[PDB]
């Protein structure tokens, strides 16, 4: 009896690691996924971010040479 | 081992160091500067008994050694243990070995000069490197912002120092380093938190508590009125799952933490808020580029991760200085590896090796060469 | 004996069982906190970038009122 | 009672319970922080049968209560355990009403604020003291010496607080707690005559341990070279006489037990000695007072009618530290007493009832007034 919850607990163990495990690789592969578009849109809005800024400083010229 | 000879990188920031080849993107082998030692003497046999613990393996081994930090705000204690470490990080961390490729190196900013003749003479003599050069992190972060006007604040584990750059030149005239880093963080949340019930001593809580710092911590946009409002805040009030299990709730302390290097007057400091550091740092310089500098601010290190320095930083800056230009604050994700990658822009261009310090410079001129050779 | 060894084996799998939880777990929140800052960075970089168009419209009739 | 409605001055130390009026010289009521309960169920009738006991009382049936500590580290475990323990001190020991008496009470150094506002409400609620003021030990025991400079060393039953006070000025960036105190001592006593052959776990062994320890025990001038003459030493080995009769001798042990916060890696603090506490706690603060606080330092603490800890205080301190200045301590014989003579001293003048926290106060701004009230 002891060995048949051995067994048991074994072939439910190991049913649930390959789940747990297949489980893990799609989470990693996300994750990757996820993370290499996190940073080309950091890279991206940074880009966006420094250009507003440049229309700011050439709105701000256009204001003092009409004035 | 890379077929080609190219040069290693290595940046040994104050909290962190990380080391890789050049022409890589990010370091390979990252580690804490924490350092671990048996608690106790040997009687048991058949495992372990090792002397020197670096790197994940003291992470782990956390509870049965003495942490100690080798390096603490800049000063050296044991260059035994940088020995040590260093060569963990070549053989077992890098898998290389130093013959056959030079080291750029980055030091914490206005390190002492007696500290760097000596770090270069025992790593001449140890270790068998073919070249050298060694720079300041300043302009390691300026690289990897890659603009050369502006003011670094580089937020360390021991110093944050504030150091202005325009069109990239150095002013040591108008540069400064504040004794506050993480250690004071970690400290004044450790006396927070002993008021709060939970009263700890040894490193391992210092680690959690400085993780907490990463996860939970707020940078109050209003002070007084926040900690007034967080009376209750249920809602406000947040709370964390410890390792054992335990569920640990923090509220105003949250943004209570960081606000101490702002307003140090909470623990006894003549000088004022960064912010104060940064404005003073900015006027000892001629006043009109100043604005520039206003308009072009970075801030580096690993606390830059945390949230809210931004938003305090141009308020605090605008109320100080006058509102007609706008300040913008700019912080790449992941700049704690900025400086690295700026070792491998370094190594980048073909005009690097013609400054590298062999070794026979110093086998003629000594140590004293790099007082001629890097400035 | 080999009751022993099955339970060494037993044993084994729960705690990689327990680990792959956990990494699966922790690899999951890191990516779905990715893909909701991928959205809303998308989001941010799009208002930014009609920002930025405004400001061009602006700027090119300022260039022509100056001139 | 006094027919004058003079406060009452009660010292609610970690280890030891010392209560009485305003204007008196020495604490009426003293007692140990020990509390019993019955260690089994009632079957039987004509006498005793009762819950709680408290004091003499229990130290007189320890054997058949099971002994526990309400506080232990300045953790509370039951409010239930002090308010029946109140309720003795004021009535059955002090024989005096709360209702026309304000209390003055001293706490343990940095006390959890949630603490501070749960046992304040408490109080409150049950009791109808008349108006409240609670101070920390440390400016108490500063009182007690009289002189504004110093850096107070408290050695309670549950931690030791190392406080800098310069010109009767708190200094809490300099203030640390350490988990070493009495309890510690027993249990490493406990261990050692464990292994001289006599084991055991009861709290009444426990006490008679903690007397030998107020009688026979040395501070070694010198530790190993004490033990390699202590081999033999008949002279220097001494013995004593256990209530039941047996003779009990101990040798090198009399000064091994203290060591052990003087050398904590016998077993395993990360901390060092509490000469090194002091010695960070000097640092911390700017250099120039620091010689004054050498030669300036108190410590305060029923611990302190042991002998050595003067001598092996100074000469440590100045091996620390140059030896320049003269360090010399200072201790008023029965200071353990003096935290309570502070009291008196505070309800000696006339300002102090300027700020008594009367009960109109808690009953607006609840609890939270003292937030503002004391501090
Ligand atoms: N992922 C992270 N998120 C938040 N804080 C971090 C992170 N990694 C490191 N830190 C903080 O950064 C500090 C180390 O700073 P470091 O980057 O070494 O300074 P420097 O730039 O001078 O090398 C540590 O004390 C830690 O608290
Ligand atoms: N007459 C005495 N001689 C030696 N030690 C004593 C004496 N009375 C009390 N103690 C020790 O003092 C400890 C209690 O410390 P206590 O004075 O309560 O600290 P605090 O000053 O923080 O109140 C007890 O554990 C006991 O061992
Ligand atoms: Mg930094
Ligand atoms: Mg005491």
């Amino acid at each position: 009896k002891k060995l048949k919850g051995t067994e048991d607990e074994l072939d439910k163990y190991s049913e649930a690691l390959k789940d747990a495990q297949e489980k893990l690789e799609l989470a990693e592969k996300k994750a990757t996924d996820a993370e290499a578009d996190v940073a080309s849109l950091n890279r991206r809005i940074q880009l966006v971010e420094e250009e507003l800024d440049r229309a700011q400083e050439r709105l701000a010229t256009a204001l003092q040479k009409l004035e | 081992d890379e077929d080609e000879t190219t040069a290693l990188v290595c940046d040994n920031g104050s909290g962190l160091v990380k080391a890789g080849f050049a022409g890589d993107d990010a370091p390979r082998a990252v580690f804490p500067s924490i350092v671990g030692r048996p608690r106790h003497q040997g009687v048991m046999v058949g495992m372990g008994q090792k002397d020197s613990y670096v790197g994940d393996e003291a992470q782990s081994k956390r509870g049965i050694l003495t942490l100690k930090y080798p390096i603490e705000h800049g000063i050296i204690t044991n260059w035994d243990d940088m020995e040590k470490i260093w060569h963990h990080t070549f053989y077992n961390e890098l898998r290389v070995a130093p013959e056959e490729h030079p080291t750029l190196l980055t030091e914490a900013p206005l390190n002492p000069k007696a500290n760097r003749e000596k770090m270069t003479q025992i790593m001449f003599e140890t270790f068998n490197v073919p070249a050298m050069y060694v720079a300041i992190q300043a302009v390691l972060s300026l690289y990897a912002s890659g603009r050369t006007t502006g003011i670094v604040l580089d937020s360390g584990d021991g110093v944050t120092h504030n150091v202005p750059i325009y069109e990239g030149y150095a002013l040591p005239h108008a540069i400064m380093r504040l004794d506050l880093a993480g250690r004071d963080l970690t400290d004044y949340l450790m006396k927070i938190l002993t008021e709060r019930g939970y009263s700890f001593v040894t490193t391992a809580e210092r680690e959690i508590v400085r993780d907490i710092k990463e996860k939970l911590c707020y940078v109050a946009l209003d002070f007084e009125n926040e900690m007034a409002t967080a009376a209750s805040s249920s809602s406000l009030e947040k709370s964390y799952e410890l390792p054992d299990g335990q569920v640990i709730t923090i509220g105003n302390e949250r943004f209570r933490c960081p606000e101490t290097l702002f307003q140090p007057s909470f623990i006894g400091m003549e000088s004022a808020g960064i912010h104060e550091t940064t404005y003073n740092s900015i006027m000892k310089c001629d006043i009109d580029i100043r604005k520039d500098l206003y308009a072009n601010n970075v801030m580096s290190g690993g606390t830059t991760m945390y949230p809210g320095i931004a938003d305090r930083m141009q308020k605090e800056i605008t109320a100080l200085a006058p509102s007609t230009m706008k300040i913008k604050i700019i912080a790449p994700p992941e700049r704690k590896y900025s400086v690295w990658i700026g070792g491998s822009i370094l190594a980048s261009l073909s005009t690097f090796q013609q400054m590298w310090i062999t070794k026979q410079e110093y086998d003629e001129a000594g140590p004293s060469i790099v007082h001629r050779k890097c400035f």
